[PDB]
């Protein structure tokens, strides 16, 4: 035949990043993607291009809670081969993305650890909105703190970005966040954030 | 990292593995217990992928595990910001901005009979008063 | 029409009710004053070819209100690749005698271009079918004009099921509840865009009406776009019938 469809349909998104990829590379023909919601129309996007990806982060964002579906059609170079994608709802299923400790401060027997406010990609109000703007109640972080002297970790939550810790006079320290969605049965967790000492 | 009598001073992660590049036995040195110390080394040795500057057309980078995210101004888009929105008007592509037909070429729009075209170049009015795909009794009063 | 709703009197000015000796046979689609476009299977058993009748600005058959138009059947045209008793090129170009009055419940159909009609209107997801057909399979035909609101697949979905040709395409609902039925063959498929309506598609056949697991089919109309134009710029030929080349 003059064209083969396209396989391995697979998501990847990270706070809302989201990038469709796909298999493989062309040869004598061409790609374009399609993207629509349950019952919306279906929209283009990449137009007969050879790259085995396309970037649907701006069609996404447009509602993040909506389930959305792809397909990537096949150009020779009555209707063209094509291939369908998992449904995909970014509220749900996108990765959340590595936080970072933005700063600790200890006064006496506490210690109060801020976590930097993860921008995501959705642009509402010409800006770009942090992680806790879209989740809000959903989101929450987990610090996981221990001495050098400890055996094991302890852990703490919070329903904000700060946490208000107890800990041992004198002793140094360690820290870890994590950026944690209870409501997920598919990537509850992020990854862990890099260590900050005292 | 190891400099003259360095080693002198008590361990720091920040001197040593975020200030300059330690060493795996340097690390080992400020966590003393080596469970702990393979799991630092773990998202240690994933390094910064936003070092190579891959983002485009004035976009922001920011590393992750293993990978990046792009931050694109609003006329770009693509994992690398690399694409422009504006050098993709062609038919295929929202029918070109056409209200009623299009053509590859400058994309050309056109209008179907009893319509025609304005000066804007992309939309259509009627130019008889029953036009075909309209519902009169609700385009009056 | 199955699940569907009362379409209001006007919002369906394109919608043509044929005849046939003041039987009830088929529906159409008004795309201009004279020339209506019709499913072909509906013209395999005629024998009065003269007393072929089509009726523009209908909503109730048991009422006469006034904003009927009636006209004779000049010439019916089907591709020479159409064959009775199959599904494939299933669609009729009908001449009516005389041409018809706009009016407020008379409008046509825009009849787009092939490519217009393949790259944007294919994708707009729902799209209005409407008719006089039974309410339910092998049930009781409508009074009153019924309208129903479906969604369409690509043929590669729609073989979930060779049996649908590219001169055809698929929609509706596969569980079963909304689809269209016997005697709503012929009718408009019609897709919005932007203010405008357009016939993409022609009531043809199915399996069953509303079963689940299967949907309409309708004929593909982007197909025809220039086999249609192509004989609205012809001399007319005396018989009746035309199996006109395909294309
Ligand atoms: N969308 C639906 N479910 N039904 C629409 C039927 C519209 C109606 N068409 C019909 O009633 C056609 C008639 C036909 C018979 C033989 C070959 C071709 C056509 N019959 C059917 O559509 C039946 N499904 C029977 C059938 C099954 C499978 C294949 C073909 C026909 C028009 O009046 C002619
Ligand atoms: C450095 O840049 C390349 C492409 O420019 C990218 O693939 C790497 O991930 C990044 O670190
Ligand atoms: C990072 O974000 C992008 C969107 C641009 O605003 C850059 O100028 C900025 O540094
Ligand atoms: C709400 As209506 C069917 O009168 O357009
Ligand atoms: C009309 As079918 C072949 O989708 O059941
Ligand atoms: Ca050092
Ligand atoms: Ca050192
Ligand atoms: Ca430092
Ligand atoms: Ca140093
Ligand atoms: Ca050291
Ligand atoms: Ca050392
Ligand atoms: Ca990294
Ligand atoms: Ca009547």
């Amino acid at each position: 035949t003059n064209t083969v469809a396209a396989y391995n349909l697979t998501w990847k998104s990270t706070n809302f990043k989201t990038i469709l990829e796909w298999e493989p590379k062309p040869v004598n023909q061409v790609y374009t993607v399609q993207i629509s919601t349950k019952s919306g129309d279906w929209k283009s996007k990449c137009f007969y291009t050879t790259d085995t990806e396309c970037d649907l982060t701006d069609e996404i964002v447009k509602d993040v809670k909506q389930t959305y579906l792809a397909r990537v059609f096949s150009y020779p170079a009555g209707e063209p081969l094509y291939e369908n994608s998992p449904e995909f709802t970014p509220y749900l299923e996108t990765n959340l993305g590595q936080p970072t400790i933005q700063s600790f401060e200890q006064v006496g027997t506490k210690v109060n650890v801020t976590v930097e406010d993860e921008r995501t990609l959705v642009r509402r109000n010409n800006t770009f909105l942090s992680l806790r703007d879209v989740f809000g109640k959903d989101l929450i972080y987990t610090l996981y703190y221990w001495k050098s002297s400890s055996s094991g970790k302890k852990t703490a939550k919070t329903n904000t970005n700060e946490f208000l810790i107890d800990v041992d006079k004198g002793e140094n320290y360690c820290f870890s966040v994590q950026a944690v969605i209870p409501s997920r049965t598919v990537n509850r967790k992020s990854t862990d954030s890099p260590v900050e000492c005292m | 990292a190891n400099a003259f009598l360095e080693e002198l001073r008590p361990g720091s992660l920040e001197r040593e593995c975020k200030e300059e590049q330690c060493s795996f036995e340097e690390a080992r040195e400020i966590f003393k217990d080596a469970e702990r110390t393979k799991l630092f080394w773990i998202s240690y040795s994933d390094g910064d992928q936003c070092a190579s500057s891959p983002c485009q057309n004035g976009g922001s980078c920011k590393d992750q595990l293993q990978s990046y995210i792009c931050f694109c101004l609003p006329a770009f888009e693509g994992r690398n910001c690399e694409t422009h929105k504006d050098d993709q008007l062609i038919c295929v592509n929202e029918n070109g901005g056409c209200e009623q037909y299009c053509s590859d070429h400058k994309r050309s729009c056109r209008c179907h009979e009893g319509y025609s075209l304005l000066a804007d170049g992309v939309s259509c009015t009627p130019t008889v008063e029953y036009p075909c795909g309209k519902i009169p009794i609700l385009e009056k009063r | 029409i199955v699940g569907g709703k009362v379409c209001p009197k006007g919002e369906c000015p394109w919608q043509v009710l044929l005849l046939v000796n003041g039987a009830q046979l088929c529906g159409g689609t008004l795309i201009n004053t004279i020339w209506v476009v019709s499913a072909a299977h509906c013209f395999d058993k005629i024998k009065n070819w003269r007393n072929l009748i089509a009726v523009l600005g209908e909503h109730d058959l048991s009422e006469h209100d006034g904003d009927e138009q009636s006209r004779r059947v000049a010439q019916v045209i089907i591709p020479s690749t159409y064959v009775p008793g199959t599904t494939n090129h299933d669609i009729a170009l009908l001449r009516l005698h005389q041409p018809v009055v706009l009016t407020d419940h008379v409008v046509p159909l825009c009849l787009p271009e092939r490519t217009f009609s393949e790259r944007t209107l294919a994708f707009v997801r729902f799209s209005l079918v409407s008719g006089w057909g039974q309410l339910l399979d092998r049930g009781a035909t409508a009074l009153e004009l019924m309208v129903l609101n479906v969604p369409r697949l690509m043929t590669q979905d729609c073989e979930a099921s060779g049996k649908i040709t590219e001169y055809m395409f698929c929609a509706g609902y596969s569980d079963g509840s909304k689809d269209s039925c016997k005697g709503d063959s012929g009718g408009p498929h019609a897709t919005h865009y932007r203010g405008t309506w357009y016939l993409t598609g022609i009531v043809s056949w199915g399996q069953g009406c509303a079963t689940v697991g299967h949907f309409g089919v309708y004929t593909r109309v982007s197909q025809y776009i220039e086999w249609l134009q192509k004989l609205m710029r012809s001399e007319p030929r005396p018989g009746v019938l035309l199996r006109a080349p395909f294309p």
